[PDB]
DNA sequence: ATCGGCCGCCACAGGATGTATATATCTGACACGTGCCTGGAGACTAGGGAGTAATCCCCTTGGCGGTTAAAACGCGGGGGACAGCGCGTACGTGCGTTTAAGCGGTGCTAGAGCTGTCTACGACCAATTGAGCGGCCTCGGCACCGGGATTCTCCAGGGCGGCCGA
DNA sequence: TCGGCCGCCCTGGAGAATCCCGGTGCCGAGGCCGCTCAATTGGTCGTAGACAGCTCTAGCACCGCTTAAACGCACGTACGCGCTGTCCCCCGCGTTTTAACCGCCAAGGGGATTACTCCCTAGTCTCCAGGCACGTGTCAGATATATACATCCTGTGGCGGCCGAT
């Protein structure tokens, strides 16, 4: 979470940083898959077929 | 002279904007009214802490966002990019919540 | 006291679906989503009010909703615990 | 030439026949060998009660039958009657085991 | 002897029978390998937990009670062998 | 389960009869949704689109 | 020109097949009696967890002013949903081949499982004290308004065949 | 032979959105202090479990028949999948409404806390009877063999569309 705070250029861990810290790790995701973290949202995940064909 | 975007670009822009934000998307007071309305059919004259309704809203929005995630996966799986109540019913059926 | 499910507005369900990653939303989504949300809230508020009944209280604490969601296998952090 | 059925009729006939039956569909001894093979990578020289391997087989077949039920619902949802690894992956993803 | 290649023991007709009990009409060819993979990962988790229960029970024989406790712990409660 | 044994013309309750007794009732299905009953199988459920026209 | 051949489609039914249903056998698994013993029950006491009254103030709900971000409504379009059709490929069915699962035997032994000994490890009790929590404060990290660079979006034009059709 | 429109590729520049960068306020997190109550230490028993030994259960190992079912090969046709035509429904956007939010205040419902009583259960002791292991009967049902009844793929007759022919 301090790592994700550093990446977000902040020195105070917010809920979003715990959210990113757990959900970007695989084993913490396995630990807390059925667990909601408040004020966290979800990961910035966009599927490939929804993107426009920029080719 | 008036500028207009394509649908996909503002759609993806909103997807990015709301996957970056963390604030509650359902408004506080109509959700509170919905909670009191549903509660009414269990016991009359029920009271609620503010943090209780905030907890309900956090969990409800997180549940619907995971639901729309699975619904989008059902849509994409069916060679669509438009979600349908077919997709919601398939998602809830595979999750085991059809009861 | 019946349009409270309509308080879950079409922009709000659209914002939720944008956070879920949905690009296009059909019109028949919104009533279905209000229904599913109402059923989820029925189960959760039913359990929380049961817990309030057992404590012989008249108000529903946040700990009650945490205990209810925890019982239903959807653990919620940040409201006591 | 002798009599030959359509695919759908023998397919539905087997669907009916096996949804009525209760016996274990995976054979006992290759499943037992699979269980010993998977166990081998956790501790050498492990022993197994017969009822333990029977319990494993009951739960494994029940799990795979629920998996094929969700997989068939994924196939039907995609306007198909053919199950695919797309459908298996969608099922496991929505169930949360990915 | 180190046991190997036992995942092929889950034969193609056995997977077809499991598909029939699940109500599947038509089965593609990659289903069988995918299904062997999924059953392998399921048995990995379940046998891992059962072996762990054996480890703590100071034993070397995996009982049916261990597999019942393991399946029950993973939210798939198995009736018929105790609990 | 005795009802499902009667329907199957049997006087001895087997696992399959417990299976049918729980899974054909809605609230017992809600109670035992994540519960496997051994030697029971599943319900005889065939989807409508798979049937021949 | 209308009329038979042929295809499309519908449909009516010999015929092979799977399967719902009628008896016979034999089992071995379910039901019941018996010994018995260990857990269920009755009685009694101690006390401490729980029931109940009062208090108070926390905080929950009700009410109003404005304002403004947000919701509702219309509208034009365009792009994705949906239906249809053709290609093909790859899966199911059937038959022969054959690999091995299953059942039935016995032998052996590692190990589950029960019993006795004791010892060392934890519950229980008091003193004490220092670490952890309520309260406060101040200040800097975060939130936020504004400006410029930038960065992707999108449509207009220029050239370009190219395609005819009037 | 002709140039008038029409889709493609490239590229350029408006254009809205977003990133970056400072500037200012603000309010909640970091830190200091009292204190108070539970963490710690010392000591005492009690019994849960570590350990040795014995047993005896079933788990693994091997072999022999036995067909049940897996494997492979041809084949054919039905569904997967790609393409295309349509159309209609949702998405962006402008305009109008509207109630959500803030914030401010007021009255009171009850959450919580403390005090005191009180009575319900923990625990011992004794007695005794219902539950379980073990033995023995007995009949429910799985299955073999017997007709034999739906059922479905297909063989083929018939009605109609139509299509070409003499
Ligand atoms: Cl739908």
């Amino acid at each position: 979470a301090g790592n994700a705070a550093r990446d977000n250029k902040k020195t105070r861990i917010i809920p979003r940083h715990l959210q990113l810290a757990v959900r970007n790790d695989e084993e913490l995701n396995k630990l807390l898959g059925r667990v909601t973290i408040a004020q966290g949202g979800v990961l910035p995940n966009i599927q490939s077929v929804l993107l426009p064909k920029k080719t | 002279k008036p500028h207009r975007y394509r649908p996909g670009t503002v759609a993806l822009r909103e997807i990015r904007r709301y996957q970056k934000s963390t604030e509650l998307l359902i408004r506080k007071l109509p959700f509170q009214r919905l909670v009191r309305e549903i509660a009414q059919d269990f016991k009359t004259d029920l009271r609620f802490q503010s943090s209780a309704v905030m907890a309900l809203q956090e969990a409800s929005e997180a549940y619907l966002v995971a639901l729309f995630e699975d619904t989008n996966l059902c849509a994409i799986h069916a060679k669509r990019v438009t979600i349908m109540p077919k997709d919601i019913q398939l998602a809830r059926r595979i999750r085991g919540e059809r009861a | 006291l019946r349009d409270n499910i309509q308080g879950i507005t079409k922009p709000a369900i659209r914002r939720l679906a944008r956070r879920g990653g949905v690009k296009r939303i059909s019109g028949l989504i919104y009533e279905e989503t209000r229904g599913v949300l109402k059923v989820f809230l029925e189960n959760v508020i039913r359990d929380a009010v049961t817990y309030t009944e057992h404590a012989k209280r008249k108000t529903v604490t946040a700990m009650d909703v945490v205990y209810a969601l925890k019982r239903q296998g959807r653990t919620l952090y940040g409201f006591g615990g």
